[PDB]
């Protein structure tokens, strides 16, 4: 423990090493907003739609633009989230030159 | 190639003995067995295309 | 236990916001085909779902952070590691088929609904459950 | 001071501690015999006495 | 491991210890009577066949399990090879053993394949000598 | 705290009338489920007649011959005449006890069809079926009793066996350097220098089967 | 790493003698007394294929009956007593007891544990389960018969005053003696893998199985103890005064949506553990790593965290749900099942298929779930649903997917896992025998109920006129059924016939192939499963620890344009 140790030539599977993105918490979180963000995707869909047939006319634009707002908050909190998570594996990347 | 053939001719009869039964009878309690006649045979016919798979391709060498 | 302890907060999260999402929606969208208002099952469903797997998350997570480098996380761990007793197993014992036959005397009790097959299962049942619980520890046999 | 079941295992709680509600020095459950044991043991430190008796014939 | 009153020890355990075995003959006396008494059952004043159905399904089923243990019918232990697997004669190395020693079945790997597995050859090459 | 044969809601006898739930005690109920389960049989000769329920006394008659002269019939089939004192435990003697789980099924049967008419009328079981339950059961369940009752008796016996010749399982398991998982096992005779016990002959005394009941 | 000196004559340990050589009353105190995950596994099988086919029987009965107009033999209650009893043994007793036997069997010898958590709480998981199912299946014996009111028991069909009787108590209690027995073998299967995993078997190098396990797990805990509450609600309504499910309550929608949240991760519950085994089975039979190992964790994942927001598309007639919601959100679980479906191709893609039995039954779920999902998408569309709903269209949907994912996938697994459970191998040729039955029974009874359900018949529907129109389509269907039901006749020989004289397995994967852990151990495994465990390094620990060689070109060509992280310099000390 407290340090790896790999002979040239060698090549590991990488994952739950303690420089490993699936090892946070982060990362996790970040995957279950970009889950959810796609859902927005889905609010604006539906507010478009009912508007092509006439429908939904009093209130369109509000589910259109509220839609839109959580689709964008949740991916780029998403996004966000996961590059932190991956920051780590960034750091090891540049400390030792192995991908893996 | 083997048993294939006469286990497929054996039921290509049964099938049609039993797909004419069902044709013969009225809607009745002998139609279920007529149905049954004709699912036999169906069944029989494709126990020779199995046994015809297995001689086919065999994956079980050694006997 | 670090990586389980940290996948949990995806499904409960997706879950609080579905539930959020779907509180909003139901309560505002007066769409046709549909009747609008708050619908109390699914919502609270949804709710406590997310609670059963936040329970599960936090509670490993704050177990986790006691815990030491185990040698089944080590991705370089050696047979060696894990020597000595993994914990005591029960070899065999008679008391779950006998206790599964508890609940079912009380099962039927309450489909025919005689009050006195309740109260033996009850009894029966508590009595079984207690027989397995001290198996292991019945004091040896007093001379 | 507080009473301690002489079956209690011994530790320093300076450096660790026994067991508590989240985290034990154990993979499962511990002996109900106590994990400081050492089994096995000897015939006669076992207390038992195997039976001879025969039947008539 | 003796027999005793005709059963062994190793079937009955406690073969010495009281009466273990049936002869096979009493077993099928018992169900023939059995049988005869089940199939007389079927000659009262009751008027449905419901009753029939249950006893010839019952007695059908009887007459099976006595029929199969009057002859007691065997199959031969089939001897053919279905994949990868190997014929009786075989004698399975210890894989692990193998892995731990680098002998046997992870004997002679070359240098690059004793890298791959994070062991320097330096640390071997007398081994393979 | 508990009635029994509360008399005072029954009325006096008189032989016009009849209850549904009208059996005899309890211990009398296996009599009366003989005479519901006998199928009517009855033989005219001229001017006599045996009635259908000659057979159910010669039947009862048989039940309770088997039982009087048991010891005997134990005899001619066991092959021995020995002065025994010391008890067999019943997992040691498959076929006799085999056999009283046999006649206790049949003696239940017998029971609980004197008491159909209750329980039909409790757990919702038709009345015919009932009877011909008792009717079928009489022949199959016994059988089914031996059955089971003698392979569970070897079963027994085969554990008995297994501690005397590999000791008690502790349930502490633990694994070696080379990752095989091990329970120790704990002798209760003497040990081979290869460190395993040394199997002790069955004495037909009880076997200690867990650790608990070693004082640990 | 370390090398360990060689030890003086060395000798491999015996290995287990295989079945159909035990004694007289060997199994019937083991069995009574059991604490062993894989006896008692193997036991959980045999029980739930039991139950199978006693369920199938039933359907037999439904399309005997249905085979022509007027009822032949069954009334109208027997008809419906019939489908109800069909459908709930074959979902609950069949269904989630194989998915937890797989479990109790696999999963320790996968994860490298010798024996599960709880043991005592495995075999009161299995026995409750039995008991379950022998009241659910009380029933019949009532004069009156058994429950007649579907395998989802709408209200207010179901209350006091429209389902009197105790067949329909019965039901409710055998339903939640099942329940409880899933629960008790989920909470083994988390703290199992929680806390007894081997050395050096980090989380991601688990097989995908177990991880299809530990989804499965978390889901039922989330879904079982709902069914019951709601169950225990509906007992209360009946037996005492209560008025919770009466309709002027809304007790028929509150109904609905409570059973349907918890019924729709039921057949995902039934769906997840059946993948991870076909997961396990390809890569095999294939001679290729499983393709997109992490991704198909996080479609697994997804598809939990999916389930439990999917619930209410059954409910698009009712006038009640959210439409809009809920058909995007059924149309978003698509993804992640495509995402597998992709995987399996990917990893079969340019691979040396060999065709033995489970590859065989194998891709044959693959073919059929592939169309059973692909009617599934056109139900989660609510204005195709208005006219499919409730319709034969649906019976042939639900029944692609289950009997594909069910009874295809776990007579691979089966065929699979033989000589593990046994120390022995299936006959090959009665193998072939079952899988053409069964597929040809198969498509021939339900590719054609497409039809009568989209000319108009409806589902449940126990007889129905002459001038309807769709006689000779239930004809041909019922055809096939019999033979589907002459399907099994060899299954079961071939299973008796291995289990007592087939071949003897040698090796320790006799299939040759083997990633998983289990394949390293002995066929039989041991009481405690290992003899000794092997260095546990990837994905297979099987595959590298049988071909060392390999292992050079297996960590190098795993990636697309690898790059050149095998020429980094040294990265550390011992
Ligand atoms: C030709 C017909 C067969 C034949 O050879 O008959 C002559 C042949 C003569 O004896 P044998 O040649 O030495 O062979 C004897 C056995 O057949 C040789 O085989 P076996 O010795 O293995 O078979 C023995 C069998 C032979 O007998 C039979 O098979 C029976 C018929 O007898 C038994 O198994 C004993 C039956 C005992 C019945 C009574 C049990 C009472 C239990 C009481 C429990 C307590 C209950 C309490 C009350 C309830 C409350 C809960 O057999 C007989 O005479 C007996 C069968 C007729
Ligand atoms: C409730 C039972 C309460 C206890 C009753 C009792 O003591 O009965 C003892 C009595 C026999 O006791 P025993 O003499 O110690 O049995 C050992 C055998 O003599 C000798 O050992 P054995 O290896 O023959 O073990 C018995 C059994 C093996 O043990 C069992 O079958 C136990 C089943 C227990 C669950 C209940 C199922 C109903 O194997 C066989 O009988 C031959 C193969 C049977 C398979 C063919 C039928 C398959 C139907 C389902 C379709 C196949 C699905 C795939 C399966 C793939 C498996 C790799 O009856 C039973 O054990 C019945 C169970
Ligand atoms: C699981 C399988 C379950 C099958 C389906 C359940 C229904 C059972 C069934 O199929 O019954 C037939 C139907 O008629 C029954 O009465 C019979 C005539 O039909 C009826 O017109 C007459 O009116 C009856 O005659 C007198 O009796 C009446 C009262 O009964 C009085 O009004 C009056 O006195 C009248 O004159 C006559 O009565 P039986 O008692 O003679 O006939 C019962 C029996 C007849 O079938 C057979 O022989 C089948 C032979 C094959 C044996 C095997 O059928 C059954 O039970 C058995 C059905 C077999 C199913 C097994 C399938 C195998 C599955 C594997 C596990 C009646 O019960 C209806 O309810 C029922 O739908
Ligand atoms: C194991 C058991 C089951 C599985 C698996 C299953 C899968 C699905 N089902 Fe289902 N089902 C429904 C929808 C789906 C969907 C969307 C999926 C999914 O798993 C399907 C995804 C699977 C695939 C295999 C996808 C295709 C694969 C690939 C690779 C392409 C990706 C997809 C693309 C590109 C989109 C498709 C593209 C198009 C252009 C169409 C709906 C409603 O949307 C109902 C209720 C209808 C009603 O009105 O009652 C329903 C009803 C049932 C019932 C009803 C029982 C009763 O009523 O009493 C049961 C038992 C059951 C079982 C099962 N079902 N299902
Ligand atoms: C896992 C889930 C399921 C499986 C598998 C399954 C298999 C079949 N199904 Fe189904 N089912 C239907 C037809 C079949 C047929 C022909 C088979 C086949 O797999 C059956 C053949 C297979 C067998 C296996 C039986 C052969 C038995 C033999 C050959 C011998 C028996 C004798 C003995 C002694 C057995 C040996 C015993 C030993 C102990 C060794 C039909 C229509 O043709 C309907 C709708 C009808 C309506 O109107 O609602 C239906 C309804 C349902 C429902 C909805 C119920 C409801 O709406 O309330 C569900 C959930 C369901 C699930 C499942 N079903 N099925
Ligand atoms: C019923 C009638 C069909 C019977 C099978 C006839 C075809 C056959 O024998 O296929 C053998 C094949 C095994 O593969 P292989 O030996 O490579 O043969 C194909 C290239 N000659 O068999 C297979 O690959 C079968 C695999 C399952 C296919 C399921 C399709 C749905
Ligand atoms: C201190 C203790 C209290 C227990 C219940 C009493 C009965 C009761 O409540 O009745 C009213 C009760 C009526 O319902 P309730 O008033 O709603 O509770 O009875 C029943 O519902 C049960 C009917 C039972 C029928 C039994 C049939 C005969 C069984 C014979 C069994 C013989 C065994 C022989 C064994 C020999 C070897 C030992
Ligand atoms: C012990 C019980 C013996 C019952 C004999 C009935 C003979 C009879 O009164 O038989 C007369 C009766 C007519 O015979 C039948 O029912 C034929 C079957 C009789 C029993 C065969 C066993
Ligand atoms: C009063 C007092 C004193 C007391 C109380 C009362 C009384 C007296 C009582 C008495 C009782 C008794 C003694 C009883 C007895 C009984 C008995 C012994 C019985 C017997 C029976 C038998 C039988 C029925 C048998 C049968 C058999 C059979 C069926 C067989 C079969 C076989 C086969 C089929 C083979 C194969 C197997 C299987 C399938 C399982
Ligand atoms: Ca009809
Ligand atoms: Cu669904
Ligand atoms: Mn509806």
């Amino acid at each position: 423990p407290e340090r790896m140790h790999y002979i040239k030539g060698y090549v590991p599977v990488a994952y739950s090493s303690p420089h490993s993105s699936l090892e946070r918490s982060a990362t996790w979180l970040g995957m279950g907003f970009l889950l959810t963000a796609l859902a927005g995707v889905g609010a604006v869909l539906f507010a478009v739609g009912a508007n092509s047939v006439g429908q939904q006319q009093e209130h369109w634009v509000l589910y259109s633009i509220i839609g839109v707002v959580f689709a964008v908050v949740c991916t780029v909190l998403g996004t966000v989230l996961i590059i932190k998570g991956r920051a780590p594996y960034n750091r090891y990347v540049k400390e030792t030159g192995r991908t893996q | 190639m083997g048993k294939s053939f006469a286990l497929l001719v054996l039921g290509a009869i049964i099938l049609a003995g039993g797909v004419w039964y069902t044709i013969e009878v009225g809607y009745s309690v002998m139609a279920i067995v007529a149905a049954l006649i004709m699912a036999a045979g169906g069944g029989i016919i494709t126990w020779g295309l199995a046994v015809a798979a297995d001689v086919n391709s065999p994956t079980s060498h050694k006997i | 236990m670090k990586s389980s302890a940290k996948l949990m907060y995806g499904p409960t999260v997706f879950m609080a916001a579905m539930a959020v999402i779907y509180i909003f929606a139901t309560m505002h969208v007066s769409d046709g085909g549909s009747v609008k208002g708050v619908e109390w099952v699914g919502s609270v469903a949804l709710v406590l779902s997310a609670g059963l797997t936040l329970m599960l998350g936090v509670y490993l997570h704050f177990t986790e952070v006691r815990v030491d480098v185990l040698p089944e996380d080590w991705e370089e761990a050696e047979v060696a590691d894990k020597a000595g007793t993994l914990g005591f197993f029960s070899p065999s014992s008679i008391w779950p088929a006998a206790m599964s036959g508890a609940v079912g005397f009380l099962a039927f009790g309450v489909v025919y609904f005689h009050y006195w097959m309740i109260a033996v299962g009850l009894m029966l049942l508590i009595f079984t459950i207690t027989k397995l619980n001290l198996q292991y520890g019945v004091p040896k046999e007093k001379h | 001071k507080h009473f301690v079941d002489p079956a209690w295992p011994e530790h320093n709680p300076a450096d660790g501690h026994v067991v508590t509600e989240l985290i034990s020095k154990v993979a499962g459950a511990s002996s109900p015999w106590g994990d400081d044991k050492e089994f096995p043991v000897s015939a006669e430190e076992t207390g038992y006495v195997h039976p001879y008796t025969r039947i008539n014939r | 491991p003796e027999i005793y009153r005709g059963v062994s020890t190793l079937d009955e355990p406690s073969a010495a210890w009281g009466w273990h075995g049936l002869k096979r003959n009493t077993i099928q006396l018992a169900g023939w009577i059995s049988v005869l008494f089940m199939l007389g059952y079927n000659f009262g004043n009751h008027k449905g066949h419901v009753e029939t159905i249950w006893l010839l399904v019952i007695t059908a089923l009887l007459v099976i399990g006595l029929l199969i243990h009057l002859f007691e019918p065997k199959l031969s232990q089939v001897r053919t090879i279905t994949s990868r697997n190997k014929p009786v004669g075989h004698v399975e190395p210890d894989w692990t053993y193998d892995q731990a020693t680098l002998t046997g079945t992870w004997g002679n790997l070359t240098d690059s394949q004793l890298r791959s597995v994070n062991i320097e050859p330096s640390r071997v090459a007398h081994l393979r000598a | 705290v508990t009635t029994i044969n509360a008399i005072w809601n029954l009325g006096p006898y008189n032989p016009s009338q009849v209850s549904a739930g009208s059996q005899p005690d309890v211990y009398m109920l296996w009599t009366d489920g003989a005479a519901r389960v006998m199928p009517a049989w009855e033989l005219y000769l001229g001017n006599y007649t045996i009635p259908a329920v000659f057979w159910v006394a010669v039947m009862l008659g048989i039940l309770v011959v088997l039982l009087v002269t048991y010891p005997f019939i134990e005899r001619k089939f066991t092959g021995d005449d020995a002065h025994h004192n010391l008890l067999q435990r019943p997992r040691d003697v498959p076929v006799r006890t085999s056999l009283g789980v046999m006649a206790l099924v049949f003696y239940i049967l017998l029971t609980v069809s004197g008491g159909n008419d209750v329980y039909a009328m409790q757990f919702h079981v038709s009345l015919n079926a009932m009877t011909w339950i008792g009717r079928i059961g009489l022949i199959v369940g016994p059988a089914i009793a031996y059955f089971i009752t003698y392979r569970l008796c070897i079963g027994l016996q085969r554990s008995d066996r297994e501690v005397l010749e590999h000791g008690i399982e502790t349930g502490i398991i633990k694994q070696m350097p080379n990752g095989a998982f091990i329970e120790v096992h704990q002798p209760l005779g003497p040990v081979d220098d290869h460190g395993h016990p040394i199997p002790l002959p069955y004495a037909g005394a009880a076997v200690p089967k867990q650790m608990n009941q070693l004082g640990y | 790493t370390a090398v360990a000196p060689r030890v003086d004559g060395h000798v491999a340990p015996q290995r287990p003698e295989p079945t159909g050589h035990a004694r007289k009353g060997s199994k019937a105190w083991l069995m009574m007394t059991t604490t062993d995950h894989k006896q008692l596994g193997i036991m959980y099988i045999i029980m739930s294929f039991s139950f199978f086919f006693l369920g199938g029987l039933m359907a037999l009965l439904i399309r005997a009956e249905l085979f022509t107009p007027g009822l032949q033999f069954l009334s109208n209650e027997q008809f419906n007593q019939l489908f109800t009893m069909h459908g709930t043994v074959m979902l609950l007793l069949y269904g989630t007891p194989i998915v937890w036997g797989f479990a109790n069997y696999v999963l320790p010898l996968q994860i490298g544990a010798p024996d599960v958590a709880f043991p005592r709480l495995n075999a009161f998981g299995f026995w409750i389960t039995t008991v379950g199912g022998v009241a659910m299946l009380t029933g019949f014996l009532t004069p009156g018969g058994a429950a007649d009111f579907g395998w989802t028991m709408y209200s207010p069909l179901s209350d006091a005053i429209h389902s009197p009787g105790l067949g329909s108590d019965m039901w409710i209690v055998g339903v939640g003696a099942t329940g409880i027995g899933s629960v008790a073998s989920a909470i083994n299967m988390l703290t199992t893998i929680l806390c007894l995993r081997a050395p050096g078997m980090t989380m991601f190098r688990m097989p995908i199985f177990t991880w299809n396990i530990f989804v499965v797990s978390v889901l039922a805990l989330l879904i079982f103890p709902l069914l019951l509450a709601a169950a225990l609600g509906v007992l209360y309504d009946r037996k005492l005064g209560g008025h919770l499910y009466d309709p002027a309550n809304g007790g028929s929608l509150l109904w609905q949506h409570l059973f349907w949240f918890f019924g729709h991760p039921e057949v995902y519950v039934l769906a997840l553990p059946f993948f991870g085994i076909v997961s396990e089975i390809i890569p095999v039979f294939s001679r290729k790593p499983m393709f997109g190992y992490v991704g198909l964790i996080f479609a697994t994942l997804s598809i939990g965290a999916l389930s439990m927001a999917v619930w209410a598309h059954h409910m698009f007639v009712t006038g009640a749900v959210l439409l809009p919601f809920f058909s995007f959100m059924t149309f978003l679980i698509s993804v992640p099942t495509g995402v597998k479906f992709f995987n399996w191709v990917g990893t079969m893609w340019k691979g040396h298929i060999t065709w033995e039995t489970p590859m065989i039954w194998s891709v044959g779920f693959m073919a059929t779930f592939l169309f059973g999902g692909l009617t599934g998408i056109m139900l989660a569309s609510p204005p195709l649903d208005f006219h499919l709903a409730d319709s034969y269209f649906l019976i042939a949907h639900f029944h692609y997917t289950l009997f594909g994912t069910v009874v295809f996938a776990s007579c691979a697994g089966v065929y699979f896992w033989f000589p593990k459970m046994t120390g022995r191998m299936m006959d090959e040729r009665l193998g072939k025998i079952h899988f053409w039955l069964t597929f040809v029974g198969f498509h021939g009874t339900f590719l054609i109920q497409h039809w009568v359900g989209n000319m108009g018949m409806p589902r449940r529907y126990a007889d129905y006129l002459d001038s309807d129109g769709f006689t000779i389509y239930n004809q041909i269907s019922t055809v096939f059924s019999f033979l589907l039901g002459l399907s099994v006749i060899p299954f079961i020989w071939n299973v008796f016939k291995s289990w007592r004289y087939g071949e003897l397995v040698t090796v320790d994967d006799p299939w040759g192939y083997g990633n998983s852990l289990e394949w390293a151990t002995s066929c039989p495994p041991p009481r405690h499963n290992f003899a000794s465990l092997p260095r546990i390094r990837s994905e297979r620990p099987a595959f590298e620890l049988h071909y060392p060689h390999m292992i050079e070109r297996m960590r190098a060509e795993a990636h697309t344009g690898h790059h050149d992280d095998i020429n980094a310099p040294e990265l550390g000390t011992a």
